[PDB]
């Protein structure tokens, strides 16, 4: 234990799932399998359920298991990884045949999960993943700690991750997710396309999302020196636009950053407090958005940035004439930073880090799986003992 | 007799709180130690990444 | 193949259900869920490529 | 170890901490407080309340659920709140598992009446299987590995102050002070009242300040001085006038500085006034002349020793416990505190030696009475605790 080829990471979320079987060894590739999150549920006469890839003949209804993040189908959901776990197993076994003996013979299992889920919804999960998919090893690894295992491991920080419908925001102390302060405020990316909405009746959605998209679409805190710009449709039309390409992300940074504040605020170790002020990671599609991420730091020093007010400052230096210390206060924080990414992943630097939480599962997993150790995941002999309760003797 | 039997008798369950206690005290230090275990083998899995 | 004889090939043993239990000390008053384990007597495939990214 | 999960709530008189017994931290502490705001409707949750009272909207308003004794007193409240968190929080029904609470140290009288409130909401009302209840003095120290102890917890309410004698509650010697977190959070507000301009059905104000800017300041401006203030006065002047005279620093004389957000105004304290907030919960005369200096948290520590060294020698017991106190509550974390309250005991028992325990971990203490009813929740067998079950409520009804 274990072969890379069949370390298998799944990570999914409200759209679409992000998939990989096999760890490349030399460097690591961003997830090349995107499978939307979605399963055909058909309902057979006597009431029970059968699950489907396609709407077949018309008779399955269309389930979205996972919705703001949250398992709202437990069932379809379980349904859902199986279909995945299979099409991975045909295709291999396809490509190689004696893939049962080599690359399908003992499959560990990372799955990324949301802060959302039940405890209820992580065991039957984990006896799913025993018991149905007979697989043999599986971890069970919060989303929020890829997040800070991926950026260069940071026992403090501070994880926000833009959705499309909601944000997420979680504070990680001494390498642990700081479960009562964890949140989520009902606004995401669609608030951007609201906003653009007012600012532009005569556009319909399509031509608002394509802007969004677009590359002269920006956070401001040379494009910034043109008065319009231009941009192209989804289908092709060249559509000209003013200042309001540089607004509709207001609202959103607003929100988050008073949420931020009265989290971090309630972290109760001051010591600890100021070091995660000082490492927050910004994740999701939204943030690779130009200017957004540095916008929305902006926003977090605007409003929560402890330091002298600029009026109070103003008379003491004229009060010297007549050299001004600086006043010291108690509260933190004094310093407001971003996290640094790591540079040293090729892949990674060229598409962005928005989805850099697969990286932390990617690192996670090779150290993991590649050690003897089975501290972290739950085994079978593990399984056999408590079942599904396993999963908490290895919380991490 | 009856003294000495009812004396004994309160000591049946004199003893049954020194048990009680012995292995409540027992569970209590057995947790907290449990607690700065997972507390030091997470640091110590951060620390190595 | 049938997927549920590639779920069987590959990887290679109990199974737990969630439901009432009654401890004893005979037996408690109450009752409580938990996982239990069980005695001895107790669809499709997608095509990846679609989902590739390209 | 035992084949169930538990779910441990504890509803203090200002914070309600809830999650299951499996995890080493809870899965959430939430206000033991809710809005009503008007068609009646019910807000709970820290972020929820704090979003909600930042609106300023009219019709609003703050109720409590935990009275001064740290007993429920709002019961149709409470279930509304135990089922926001089986909903929102632990997401489980409360019929599945069973449940472990707390209830602080009494004198044995509210008791009964109290169960059975506890039998028609956990029974009636949630389904709940079976609920043990455990005494928040006793488990913090059960879950410290002590039987017998002095524990000194400094809460919201006041300090409350209960001896125990091998894993027993002396009921008679158990003593609750009035003056604690929220007499603090008034004494700030009216401190600083004209800095910041300002100088129920305001209560909703009174208590967002109370969970914004006031939490802050207690816990970055506000420290403890080891010796009665007005002693350390009086010394720190009479050694100030010497390094003046003699040659032809005051501690107290150190400035510390808070930025007021609500105003972005700087509010400087010299560090006597900081000191001189938490002055009052050990003199409480200096407040208004309708206080005793008896109701300060000193004397009332050597009362309730005394009262339990009358049981049912005394300078064994009065040995007992003070080789055994423990110091808890989330007030009790200000800088300084610790080291007064035993300087405090110290000199009403100059006999004895006292050794003292304490969480040093800030959240911890915050939380040690949820931790208690942890690890009581994780006792290896059933027969540990007393676990009432549908029935003993059906015995109790018959006449």
């Amino acid at each position: 234990p274990f072969r890379q080829d069949s370390i298998l990471i799944i990570y999914p979320r409200s759209q679409t799932t992000l998939v990989q079987f096999g760890l490349n060894e030399e460097t690591f590739t961003v997830p090349e399998l995107e499978i939307p999150t979605q399963i055909y549920r058909t309902t057979r006469q006597d009431g029970s359920y059968t699950y489907h890839s396609t709407n077949k003949d018309n008779k399955a209804e269309l389930i979205k298991p996972i919705q703001n993040g949250e398992i709202i189908d437990i069932s379809a959901f379980t349904q859902f990884l199986r279909l995945i776990f299979v099409s991975i197993l045909s295709d291999r076994a396809n490509k190689n045949q004696d893939a049962f003996e080599a690359e399908l013979s003992n499959i560990p299992l990372l799955l990324i999960t949301h802060h959302s889920w039940s405890q209820s919804d992580l065991e039957i999960i984990t006896q799913y993943v025993f018991e149905s998919l007979e697989i043999n090893n599986l971890i069970q690894l919060p989303a929020s700690l890829a997040a800070t295992y991926s950026m260069i491991s940071l026992q403090n920080c501070c994880i926000i991750d833009v959705g499309t419908h909601h944000t997420d925001i979680i504070p990680i102390v001494d390498y642990a997710q700081l479960d009562h302060l964890v949140s989520s405020i009902p606004m995401g990316g669609q608030s951007i396309n609201d906003s653009l909405k007012k600012l532009l009746p005569q556009w319909d959605d399509d031509q608002i999302e394509s802007l969004k998209k677009s590359p002269i679409f920006e956070v401001l805190s040379k494009n910034s020196d043109l008065e319009f710009n231009t941009f192209w449709d989804e289908k092709g039309n060249e559509i000209k636009v003013g200042k309001q390409r540089f607004q509709g992300c207001n609202n959103l940074i607003k929100n988050i950053s008073n949420r931020v504040g009265l989290t971090l605020d309630n972290i109760d170790d001051i010591n600890k407090a100021k070091a995660v002020w000082e490492n927050i990671i910004i994740v999701g599609g939204t943030t690779s958005i130009s200017g957004f991420k540095e916008a929305l730091l902006g926003q977090l020093l605007k409003d929560h940035l402890i330091i002298e007010p600029e009026e109070e400052k103003s008379k003491r230096e004229e009060e010297a004439k007549s050299f001004v210390p600086t006043i010291e206060y108690v509260q933190c924080p004094t310093v407001i930073k971003l996290a640094k990414y790591p540079d040293y992943f090729p892949e990674w630097k060229k598409s962005g880090y928005s989805e850099i939480i697969f990286l932390g599962a990617q690192i996670v997993s090779k150290q993991i799986f590649t050690h003897p150790k089975d501290t972290f995941y739950i085994t079978r002999e593990k399984y056999n003992m408590k079942g599904p309760a396993a999963l908490w003797d290895v919380q991490f | 007799l009856y003294k000495n039997h009812e004396l004994l008798k309160l000591e049946r369950k004199k003893t049954e709180a020194v048990a009680r206690l012995k292995s409540m005290n027992k569970s209590a230090i057995n947790q907290y130690n449990r607690r700065q275990d997972k507390k030091n083998k997470r640091l110590k899995f951060g620390h190595r990444l | 193949m049938d997927p549920q004889t590639l779920i069987t090939k590959a990887n290679k043993k109990e199974s737990w259900r969630y439901d009432w239990y009654q401890p004893s000390k005979e037996k408690y008053p109450f009752r409580y869920k938990t996982w239990l384990r069980n005695q001895e007597d107790e669809e499709d495939i997608l095509d990846l490529k679609e989902f590739d990214r390209r | 170890t035992l084949n169930r999960k538990c779910v441990v709530i504890h509803n203090g008189s200002h914070r309600t901490v809830a999650g299951f017994s499996n995890v080493e931290l809870p899965q959430c502490i939430i206000p033991s407080s809710y809005i009503k705001r008007t068609e009646a409707e019910f807000i709970f949750g820290t972020y929820n309340m704090i979003d909600a009272a930042a609106e300023k909207r009219n019709g609003d308003e703050v109720y409590t659920l935990v009275d001064s004794q740290g007993l429920p007193y709002n019961w149709d409240a409470l279930e509304m709140q135990w089922r926001y968190l089986y909903d929102t929080q632990l997401k489980v029904s409360p019929e599945e598992l069973p449940l472990v609470i707390t209830m602080p140290a009494t004198n044995g009288k509210p008791d009964m009446a109290i169960l059975e409130r506890y039998y028609e909401l956990a029974f009636d009302k949630l389904n709940v299987p079976v609920f043990q209840i455990v005494i928040e003095p006793l488990a913090i120290a059960l879950s410290m590995g002590k039987s017998s102890a002095f524990v000194i917890d400094i809460g919201a309410s006041g300090c409350n102050v209960t001896p125990i004698i091998d894993g027993i509650v002396v009921k008679n010697a158990v003593v609750r002070s009035k003056f604690g977190g929220d007499f603090l959070d008034f004494q700030v507000h009216e401190r600083l009242a004209p800095l910041i301009k300002e100088e129920q059905k305001r209560s909703t104000d009174v208590w967002y300040e109370a969970s914004t800017w006031i939490q802050q300041f207690k816990s970055t401006m506000l420290q403890v001085s080891e010796k009665d203030l007005f002693e350390l006065e009086r010394y720190y002047k009479e050694q100030a006038d010497i390094y003046a005279k003699q040659q032809e620093n005051n501690p107290l004389v150190q400035k510390k500085n808070f930025l007021f957000k609500p105003l972005n105004k700087t509010l400087t304290l010299d560090l006597k006034e900081c000191y001189q907030f938490a002055e009052y919960l050990f003199k409480p005369q200096l407040i208004s002349d309708k206080f005793s200096p008896e109701d300060g948290l000193g004397p009332l520590m050597a009362k309730s020793v005394k009262k339990a060294g009358a049981s049912i020698s005394p300078e064994q017991v009065y040995s007992l416990l003070l080789t055994n106190v423990i110091i808890t509550g989330s007030t009790s974390l200000i800088e300084g505190m610790e080291q007064r309250i035993i300087k405090e005991l110290s000199i009403r028992f100059p006999q004895y030696k006292l050794t003292t325990f304490a969480n040093q971990v800030m959240m911890d203490r915050k939380i040690q009475g949820w931790l208690g009813a942890l690890t009581m929740a994780n006792l290896p067998s059933w027969s540990l605790g007393k676990w009432y079950s549908k029935e003993d409520y059906e015995t109790l009804k018959r006449d």
